[PDB]
């Protein structure tokens, strides 16, 4: 189905 | 009432914030407004400011304030987008940003954090374009340089990419110098080739970062205990973690919680993330011996009390610089000592974060240099994978026969495998020597008719009475099972044609995203293609629009597209699963699988790696030496693809490889968690001894 990946921080 | 007097004030304000010097400057713009009110410049600089230092609150109001004043003021806007987009608020945060653009057309800014929204989103194509049109609006940008070559990173597109990374390099360098927060994120330092001296600089200042926010809250430092007294013997560890759900942290590690020695430690769970209501979250509240939803304590402040007061010895955190990270916590120190681990491959290259778990062959003394913190060594691999309990339908596989005996072109595997096999007339039981084997179902009807539901893309069937599941639609027959928080109750079969696979080739896999392909490894690949005739490379669209680049290099580089295979992404338990169809897996040089390293490897599939320079490049090395496959391991790009040709043209050879994977899965230590959990507390006592005989933080190599 969808993905569960790390996904990074925000800047 | 006076503007002159008023105006040398935001000066003298704006004086202080060049030597960072923050708390006189917000006091001296309060004065300028007070002289002042109705001054647009100085409430945007009092907002940017309390932005700052995490008072979005406020500091929004007087974005507000602003723009009221002096309406046609695109950059403030676009401050307030910035804003709102921090306070969770996307579509308010996206209604300045094009409310910016259509003020003044011309204004870069908006443009790139416009972009930035679409990247978020997972809107790619979307985002580049924008990024382009901020990039021509001002060619001197370096946000949103950085942020476009991410984005073609992502999908592939290598146009220009050497000029692309000495760009790259030469703003930092810059950027640096220039003493300004650098444009490449940490997480995303390790693609590219930077100095290991830059990466860490780059993580310092985003430890920093966090420093600003937690000074407007002028705590104390905290009190930490010196003894086990009043935990009764007992260390008490915390594990920090916006990822107990549906996330890969969990996949790994969220047997350990549960394992610890209770005699010797007390758990703490941290969630930084609301429930889910997956199993993962299901099983760490009740296998920790305390859990805590810190997703409902935003204020950084009483979180922090809260782990203070619970009274932690070591805190773990396992996010660094990943989404839904709150590193404020750990600035806080409200523990004596914090680890680094798993969540996270860098450094943090902060001060408040003490040692970070690793292991000898993912980080060896000499790179000690590219870490802020010290060194604390796993006996064989800092990595761990729940494989083992989230997957035993994998631990044995049956094939059925068409033709020569293949190990990996029609699959079977259950839980109930054994009952059904004695179901059945006439099985044949191949060997594998050096207690194991794989039963062989020869072609009858009843070998027939499960190739008749696979090729009619039907969901399921029945034989004797069992219950036999299509490998494509187990999402249907029970949801629960295909994303691994239940282990699947019927028997699932798993081919090649399923997959638009070849039947008779070598079958070269590389699960990861696609972000971690650069044009050396895909040269590199090329190569090996080349040399074994007759194979195939197995890729996955992630993202799809990806696949359409990289077919063009393939082409450039003489590769037909019959050449690479690509399917869709699936759902954990497919994924795993059918790795068992493949031959050999090649593994990224420029930044390693990690989750899917052991995926692999759980399904039996040898993995050809390239140990590089960054954590983030060793870690499949780490993984298979404590495997115990020290053959797997390159030293160079020519030794990498002369393993990987040995193996797709030597049968004789693959077969042995492949057949060692299959066992020492099982008898090493790498997917045993509970063996794991035992280090793992060797480790933290080794930690706390050296702290409670009064030691600052050093190395610890056994
Ligand atoms: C480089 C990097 O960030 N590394 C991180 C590590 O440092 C962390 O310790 C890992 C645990 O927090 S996360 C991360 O490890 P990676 O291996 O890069 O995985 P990534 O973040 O791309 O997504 C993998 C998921 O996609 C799943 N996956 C893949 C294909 C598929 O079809 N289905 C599927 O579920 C995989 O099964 C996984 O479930």
């Amino acid at each position: 189905g969808p993905v569960f990946t790390s996904r990074s921080a925000a800047g | 009432s006076c503007p002159t007097h008023a105006d040398s004030l935001n000066n003298l304000a704006n004086i202080k914030r060049e030597q960072g010097n923050i708390e006189e400057a917000v006091r001296l713009y309060r004065k300028a407004l007070e002289v002042f009110p109705e001054f647009a410049a100085a409430h945007s600089n009092l907002a940017s400011v309390l932005q700052q230092q995490g008072k979005l609150q406020e500091a929004l109001m007087h974005y507000k304030e602003a723009i009221r004043i002096s309406p046609t003021f695109a950059d403030a806007y676009s401050n307030m987008g910035n804003t709102l987009k921090e306070m969770q608020d996307v579509q308010g945060a996206l209604q300045c940003y094009t409310r910016a653009i259509q003020i003044n057309p011309a204004f870069a800014d908006a443009h790139s954090n416009l972009a930035s929204i679409h990247k978020d989103s997972g809107n790619i194509p979307e985002a580049i374009a924008s990024y382009r049109t901020a990039l021509k609006l001002k060619p001197d940008f370096p946000d949103a340089y950085c942020n476009l070559a991410h984005c073609l990173q992502i999908v592939c597109d290598w146009t220009d990419y050497d000029e692309r990374m000495k760009k790259l390099v030469s703003i930092v360098a810059d950027q640096l110098e220039k003493n300004r927060l650098p444009s490449v994120h940490p997480h995303h330092s390790m693609l590219y080739p930077l100095s290991h001296g830059f990466r860490k600089a780059i993580a310092e200042r985003h430890g920093n970062l966090c420093l600003d926010k937690i000074n407007v809250l002028h705590k104390p430092p905290y009190e930490h205990p010196k003894d086990l007294k009043l935990s009764d013997g007992r260390l008490r560890v915390g594990y920090v973690s916006s990822d107990f759900g549906n996330h890969p942290t969990s996949h790994l590690m969220q047997s350990i919680p549960g394992m610890h020695n209770p005699d010797k430690f007390e758990v703490f769970c941290y969630a930084l993330s609301p429930d889910d209501g997956t199993n993962f979250r299901v099983k760490v509240m009740a296998e920790a011996n305390h859990f805590i939803d810190l997703s409902q304590i935003p204020c950084n402040g009483k979180a922090a009390d809260r782990i203070h007061q619970d009274g932690i010895h070591i805190l773990v955190n396992m996010n660094g610089y990943t989404k839904g990270a709150r590193n404020e916590l750990f600035a806080l120190r409200p523990a004596p000592i914090q680890a680094m681990w798993l969540g996270y491959p860098g450094t943090s290259g902060a001060l408040f974060m003490d040692y970070i778990i690793t292991d000898q062959e993912t980080s060896p003394a000499e790179v000690a240099e590219q870490y802020s913190e010290k060194l604390a060594y796993m006996p064989h691999t800092f990595f761990i994978g729940d494989h083992a309990n989230m997957f035993p339908h994998l631990k044995k596989k049956a094939v059925i026969d068409f033709k020569h005996i293949y190990d990996n072109r029609i699959v079977l595997n259950g839980i109930d495998l054994k009952a059904f096999l004695d179901s059945l007339p006439d099985v044949k039981i191949v060997k594998m020597k050096c207690a194991l084997n794989m039963p062989v179902i020869p072609m009858n009807t009843i070998a027939e008719a499960v190739i008749e539901m696979i090729n009619r893309g039907q969901i399921q069937i029945t034989i004797n009475g069992f219950s036999i599941s299509n490998g494509l639609a187990t999402t249907q027959i029970n949801n629960k099972a295909a994303t691994g928080e239940e282990v699947p109750r019927t028997i699932i079969v798993t081919t090649r044609s399923q997959y638009g696979l070849p039947e008779d080739a070598i079958v070269y896999c590389n699960f990861n995203q696609l972000y971690k392909i650069d044009p050396s490894t895909l040269q590199m690949w090329a190569n090996i293609l080349k040399r074994v005739p007759n194979s195939v490379l197995w890729l996955l669209r992630f993202p799809a629009v990806g696949e359409p680049n990289i077919q063009q290099y393939a082409q450039n580089m003489g590769l037909p597209q019959n050449r690479i295979i690509f399917s869709p992404v699936a759902p954990k338990e497919e994924h795993v699963r059918r790795g068992q169809l493949a031959d050999v897996c090649l593994d990224t040089p420029l930044c390693n699988g990690h989750t899917t390293g052991m995926d692999v490897l759980w399904a039996g599939t040898p993995m050809v790696t390239m140990p590089g320079e960054t954590l983030a490049s060793r870690v499949a090395a780490s993984q298979l030496t404590c495997l115990g496959c020290l053959e797997l391991i390159a030293k160079n790009r020519q030794e990498y693809e002369d393993i990987a040709v040995k193996l797709g043209t030597d049968l004789e050879y693959l077969k042995k490889v492949r057949g060692k994977v299959w066992k020492q899965r099982i008898s090493s230590p790498l997917f045993n968690t509970k063996q794991y959990t035992m280090e793992l507390e060797r480790l933290y006592l080794q930690m706390w001894e050296h702290y409670a005989a009064g030691n600052k933080p050093d190395h610890m190599i056994k």
